[PDB]
């Protein structure tokens, strides 16, 4: 009764995962403890969440947990059938052994149609966010990046660069040329504020 | 029309070496003199009494440039 | 044998990080800035601020600048710069932190709108989702909420948004801390306020007549760091 | 020799330094040897993984990202300063961390940086 | 022009165990007011015991006529009626007044400081008479044996 603790604990950190890029998440997920979790839901296939956005309702997601422990290009089209049928976009596929090499570009070459994305089971089992010296990071609004290179008269390069496989970036799900803002707590100057492309 | 008001002490520094660089060359000193053979106390006394026709042309890391004037300037 | 085998090593480390870092200015948007046009900072050291110039700008020091408030004032900053200085920008924004940070104590609590629309909570785990299952795998009871929020919720008016919005973004980030009067950093506010009321409570009992208000020693305290800059 | 029964790889040893504070002097650390983050992240329960601390900066950068490696450096260099005596004013190695870490990557300030 | 009067008697010669060259530093306790002094006195010049007396005054102005002091020095003054009833005349300025520790209670007694060039003295009573201290202020110690 291991695997219900690892089970739990993954699934509070998709929750909160879910809550932080801005999906309709209730606070009793947020703050559900095991005792309820294991009362509620045993499987994998059950543990599926489908979750809504704050805006654009039909804009939702959809988060697997394979069975297979070492995902295959196969296991990948079965629930890429799943979503191009229930009519959604995004995906979230999390593994617990990995993924053979050749489904990891698979996922990228599924074009801005299926956009899909992996997380290692053990990626999962606490929120780096939630780490002493991770600061917050906010995707900046394609209007703010705009004043932001207008205010400091910059251009897009130029800036400091984020990595796409940034375990932050990978987190808050953050596509290519986006900016990020990042609010370091200082014990200099407090709230120090600074931004960098996602690259 | 945005950066800081006053004159850093490089600009200071900047245009007190010009001012001597020029009043050394016989240029008309604005200031009455009082017998000081040193150019760049002469522009000191000229600093002081705000009489520097001189243009700080402030550039910002793109190219872009603001022409503050030496007069328009709170020296410290 | 060994102060000769050291004076090697560190001599190689310092050309190294020389031939780095010899670029990096402070330029007059107060960004740290490479040779390349290229933003290492955006402010010197997360607040501007030259080290030499920030030793008495520590709290063991406001008792010093105090005591000298007269020269120090008089000699170096001058009544007139508190003449041409205003700060309601700046204020304005370090009292709309303080009323957030009154709202939430505990700022680490994942503030939501939807989230705030959970206290209805026992309102739905009372009797209204008892009959269901997990349909899509989120739950029968958080079905109710999603249905009950989603469109049966008032247009514009279902504002739970501002009760879950965020902190205002630090005053340097907006608010230019070269011309901008009162525009401090977030660290430095705190020991001010932290000294007003650790001094206004010594004046009280001093036997000693002080000429200074709070409310002076405040725009002293500004002024002296938007002069370390 | 080279012959190890089992071994979470990366460590080589723990060890309990009972007190690290008198500030509330209650606080226990387990100190390790070796380093491998995700191997402790299955005792959340028993240890805090938030206040996880190595002196690595490359196993930082790719566990937590390189925002948290910047403050991994500048405490590095810090602490390194420190057993002697000498202090460093902070706004020297927020530049230095800055510049090191400027392009995504925790990047050597060395021949092959330029 | 003077602010405070009194007959002390020296109770300690040094307690602190700190010992300076030439100066020592009394505890001596007033009588009928219970005032408490202590003074470093520069003993070379001027030896004083213990189980001694002697009666000290605080003044603002030698002249004793009413005349201010004008804080220059000439020793060819010729108004030479100024106190010279006292073997002992010093001259300082009190740096600092303290009111009593003691809240929820009376405790209006007062510290008093001065300095005399290096040679600190501490007057500590009821504040009643204490009145005439203020912080800054350059005051005359005159002292004479019994």
């Amino acid at each position: 009764e291991e695997e219900t603790y690892r089970l739990w604990k993954i699934r509070k950190t998709i929750m909160q995962l879910c809550h932080d890029r801005g999906y309709l998440v209730t606070q009793d997920e947020l703050d559900q403890t095991l005792e309820e979790f294991k009362a509620q839901s045993p499987r994998r296939t059950d543990l599926t969440v489908l979750v809504a956005h704050n805006d654009d309702p039909t804009d939702q997601m959809f988060v697997f947990f394979p069975e297979e422990p070492k995902v295959g290009i196969k296991t990948i089209k079965v629930y890429c059938q799943r979503m191009q049928e229930e009519n959604i976009t995004r995906a979230l596929i999390v593994v617990q052994q990995g993924m053979t090499p050749s489904a990891k570009q698979s996922l990228v070459d599924m074009a801005p149609k299926y956009i899909l994305e992996q997380f290692l089971q053990q990626e999962l089992l606490i929120n780096i966010t939630e780490h002493e010296l991770v600061p917050e990071h906010v995707v900046m609004t394609k209007e703010e990046v705009t004043e932001l290179l207008a205010r400091y008269k910059l251009r897009e390069n130029q800036l400091p660069r984020i990595q796409a496989g940034d375990p932050v970036a990978r987190y808050f799900g953050i596509k290519r040329g986006q900016v990020v803002k990042i609010i370091r707590p200082s014990e200099t100057a407090g709230r120090y504020i600074t931004y960098r492309l996602v690259q | 029309r945005i950066t800081t008001p006053y004159m850093t002490k490089y600009e200071r520094a900047r245009v007190l070496g010009t001012r001597a660089l020029q009043i050394a060359m016989c240029a008309p000193v604005m200031v009455e003199l009082e017998g000081e053979t040193d150019p760049l106390l002469i522009a000191m006394k000229e600093l002081k009494a705000r009489k520097i026709p001189i243009i700080i042309r402030r550039y910002l890391p793109d190219g872009s440039y603001e022409d503050w004037g030496v007069d328009e300037l709170i020296i410290t | 044998v060994d102060t000769a085998v050291k004076t090697s090593r560190s001599g190689y480390l310092q050309r190294c990080i020389i031939k780095h870092l010899e670029g990096l200015v402070v330029q007059y948007d107060l960004t740290v800035r490479d040779s390349d046009g290229s933003v290492v900072q955006f402010l010197y050291g997360e607040d501007g601020l030259d080290i030499p110039k920030t030793q008495f700008l520590q709290p063991k020091q406001f008792p010093f600048l105090a005591s000298n408030y007269e020269v120090i004032m008089k000699s170096q900053h001058l009544h007139e710069v508190l003449s041409r200085a205003d700060p309601k920008k700046a204020l304005h924004h370090f009292r709309a932190i303080k009323k957030w940070q009154s709202k939430h104590p505990n700022t680490l609590l994942r503030r939501g709108a939807f989230l705030s629309y959970s206290q209805k909570i026992q309102e739905a785990v009372k009797a209204l989702k008892l009959e269901s299952e997990n349909r899509n795998g989120r739950s029968p009871g958080t079905q109710e909420m999603l249905r009950m929020w989603y469109e049966l919720d008032e247009e514009s008016r279902r504002k739970y948004q501002k009760k879950a919005a965020a902190c205002p973004d630090p005053s340097l980030s907006v608010w230019r801390p070269d011309i901008y009067f009162a525009s401090v950093s977030e660290t430095f506010e705190t020991k001010v306020d932290d000294y007003s009321q650790e001094w206004a409570a010594q004046t009280e009992k001093s036997y000693e007549k002080s000429e200074l208000s709070l409310d002076r020693l405040r725009t002293l305290l500004q002024l002296k760091w938007q002069r370390s800059l | 020799h080279g012959a190890v029964i089992y071994a979470t790889k990366g460590i080589t040893r723990c060890l309990l330094n009972e007190t690290t504070n008198n500030k509330n002097e209650k606080e226990l650390v387990l100190n390790t040897e070796g380093i491998n983050l995700p191997e402790l992240f299955k005792y959340a329960e028993v240890l805090d993984l938030r206040r996880l601390y190595s002196n690595d900066i490359h196993a930082i950068a790719n566990t937590y990202g390189i925002e948290a490696a910047l403050r991994v450096i500048e405490k590095e260099i810090k602490d390194v300063f420190a057993v002697y005596g000498i202090a460093v004013d902070p706004r020297h190695l927020s530049l230095v961390a800055d510049y090191m870490c400027f392009e995504g990557v925790y990047k050597p300030l060395n021949r092959f940086g330029i | 022009g003077i602010l405070f009067e009194d007959i002390f008697d020296v109770k300690d010669i040094d307690p602190e165990g700190k010992k300076f060259d030439r100066v020592s530093r009394l505890h001596c306790e007033s009588e009928s007011f219970k005032m408490d002094l202590i003074l470093d006195v520069n003993i070379q010049i001027y030896p004083v015991d213990l189980g001694d007396k002697f009666r000290l005054v605080i003044a603002s102005t030698l002249y004793e006529d009413g005349t201010l002091d004008d804080g220059e020095y000439n020793p060819t003054d010729d108004r030479p009626s100024r106190a010279d009833q006292f073997e002992y005349v010093m001259y300082g300025k009190v740096y600092r007044i303290e009111g009593d520790e003691t809240s929820t209670e009376a405790a209006t007694r007062l510290s008093a400081y001065v300095s005399y060039g290096g040679l600190l003295m501490r007057l500590q009573g009821d504040a009643n008479n204490l009145h005439g201290f203020e912080v800054d202020s350059r005051v005359y110690l005159l002292m004479k044996k019994l």
